[PDB]
C-alpha cells in the first residue's frame, strides 16, 4: 500500500485492497440506510483509511484517460469501500460521486462509463440525498435552454443533449427522492423548452 | 477526414456487374481477396489511430471508417483483427446507421463465439449498451432491436451464469416495447428472449 500511478503497481495494490475490504466486511459488517455514518469501534484500516482513499482517488482521477482496468477497479473499490457501514463520511461519498460523474462525462470509454454508472447506481441505492445533490442536480444543470446544443462538460470534452436523458434513465429507477425530483425537473424543462425554446424531439424525449 | 470516413465504405462493397461471373471470363481483372486484404490494410492502422485520438470528430471518423469496412467484409473471415477490434467493436454499437449496427452485432456474435476473456471482462460494459440497442429509438429499427435480442441471447449463453444472473432483471424490464412493437417477429422473438432470460435467471 504505497502511492503509485503505474498500471502494474497500482493494479496489484487495488486487487490486494479488494481482499482487505472483504476481510474488513466479514469482520465488522456492511452498510444499512440507518448505519450510513456509524463506524465500527476499532481497527487498523481506520489508520490506513486516508491512504486507501487517496490511492483510490488518484487511481480513478488525476490519471490518464486510457486506463480501463485501472479506473474500473478504482470505481469498484470505491463502491466496495462505500459498502461499509458508516466508515466513510458523506464528504468522502460526495467526492466519489463527483469523481464518477466527471470521469463518466469526460470519457466515452464504455468500460469506465458503465463502471461509473454502476458506482453511481450503488451510491443511489445506498445514498439518496448524496447522489441526488451532487450528480443528478449537476447533470440536470448541464443541459441548456435550447435544444440541439453541445453539452460542454469542460473546455474540450462534450456530451450529447440526449446523454443527460440517458443518464437519468440509467439510475433513479428505484430511488424515491431521486425519481420524484427528476420527474419534477424534467417536467420543468419540458415546459421551458416548449415555451422559451422551439423543439419537438427534446420534448418527446423528456416526456 | 470525416467525409472520407463516411465515404470509406465504397472501397469494400459488392459489384453485381464486375465479378468472375459464370459464363463470362473477360469480365475484369477480378480478385476476390480484395475485401480481406483491404481489411488487413485498414483495420490495424485505424485502431492504432483511434487509441491515439482524443476528440469527437477524429475518433468518430475512425469508428465510422473501421465499421464501414468491417460491414462488407465477412466478420468470420477476419479473425486475427477481432482482438484489437473489440474496443472499436464495442464503440460501434451506438450510431444512426442500422447497417453498422447489424455489422457490429454480428461481429460481437462471432467474437463471443470465439473470444470469451474479452466477453467476460467487458460484459458489465456491453450489457447496458445492448439494452439501449433493444430500446425503441429513432435509430433502433425493429430489426435492430431483434438483433440486440439475438446478441443478448448469445452473450448470455457464452458468459457464465455468475454475471448472467446479475443481468436478468434489466433485460426483462427494458424490453416491453419490443414484444409489443409494430412487427411481430420482433414481438415473438422478444417474448422468447424474455422467457429464456427468465428461465436462465431462475435456474
Amino acid at each position: 500500500l504505497i502511492n503509485t500511478s503505474e498500471v502494474a503497481k497500482l493494479k496489484l495494490l487495488i486487487m490486494n485492497f479488494s481482499f482487505f475490504v472483504d476481510s474488513y466486511i466479514d469482520l465488522f459488517g456492511r452498510t444499512s440506510k440507518e448505519s450510513l455514518g456509524t463506524p465500527v469501534p476499532n481497527n487498523k484500516m481506520a489508520e490506513y483509511k486516508d491512504e486507501i482513499i487517496m490511492i483510490l482517488s488518484m487511481a480513478l482521477t488525476r490519471s490518464s484517460k486510457a486506463e480501463v482496468t485501472i479506473r474500473t477497479l478504482s470505481v469498484i473499490q470505491f463502491t466496495k469501500m462505500i459498502k461499509m457501514k458508516g466508515f466513510l463520511t458523506p464528504e468522502e461519498v460526495s467526492l466519489i460521486i463527483q469523481y464518477f460523474t466527471e470521469e463518466i462525462l469526460t470519457d466515452n470509454n464504455k468500460n469506465i462509463y458503465y463502471a461509473c454508472l454502476e458506482g453511481l447506481k450503488t451510491i443511489s441505492e445506498i445514498y439518496e440525498d448524496l447522489v441526488f445533490e451532487i450528480s443528478l442536480k449537476k447533470l440536470l444543470d448541464l443541459l441548456p435552454d435550447c435544444f440541439e446544443e453541445k453539452i460542454r462538460v469542460n473546455d474540450e470534452e462534450n456530451i450529447h443533449i440526449e446523454t443527460i436523458l440517458k443518464i437519468i434513465l440509467d439510475f433513479t429507477t428505484s430511488r424515491h427522492i431521486l425519481v420524484k425530483e427528476s420527474i419534477t425537473f424534467l417536467a420543468t424543462k419540458l415546459n421551458r423548452v416548449a415555451k422559451i425554446s422551439k423543439s419537438r424531439e427534446y420534448c418527446f424525449l423528456l416526456i | 477526414g470525416s467525409l472520407v470516413s463516411k465515404l470509406f465504405e465504397v472501397f469494400v462493397m459488392d459489384i453485381s456487374s464486375l465479378k468472375k461471373f459464370k459464363g463470362i471470363s473477360w469480365n475484369n481483372n477480378v480478385k476476390i481477396l480484395y475485401k480481406q486484404k483491404f481489411f488487413g490494410d485498414i483495420f490495424q492502422t485505424l485502431v492504432s489511430n483511434y487509441k491515439n485520438t482524443v476528440d469527437m470528430t477524429i475518433k468518430c471518423n475512425y469508428l465510422t471508417a473501421l465499421s464501414l469496412v468491417l460491414k462488407h467484409t465477412p466478420s468470420q473471415s477476419v479473425g486475427p483483427f477481432i482482438n484489437d477490434l473489440f474496443p472499436l467493436l464495442l464503440q460501434a454499437l451506438d450510431m444512426p446507421d442500422p447497417e453498422v449496427r447489424v455489422s457490429a452485432l454480428e461481429t460481437l456474435k462471432d467474437t463471443t463465439d470465439k473470444h470469451h476473456t474479452l466477453i467476460t471482462e467487458h460484459v458489465s460494459t456491453i450489457v447496458p449498451l445492448l439494452l439501449s440497442l433493444s430500446l425503441p429509438h429513432k435509430y433502433n429499427s425493429v430489426s435492430v432491436r431483434l438483433i440486440a435480442l439475438q446478441l443478448l441471447e448469445m452473450i448470455t449463453t457464452v458468459v457464465p451464469l455468475n454475471y448472467c444472473l446479475s443481468y436478468q432483471d434489466d433485460v426483462l424490464s427494458a424490453l416491453i416495447p419490443v414484444l409489443s412493437d409494430k412487427k411481430r417477429i420482433i414481438r415473438k422473438q422478444c417474448v422468447d428472449t424474455r422467457q429464456v432470460y427468465y428461465e436462465l435467471g431462475q435456474i
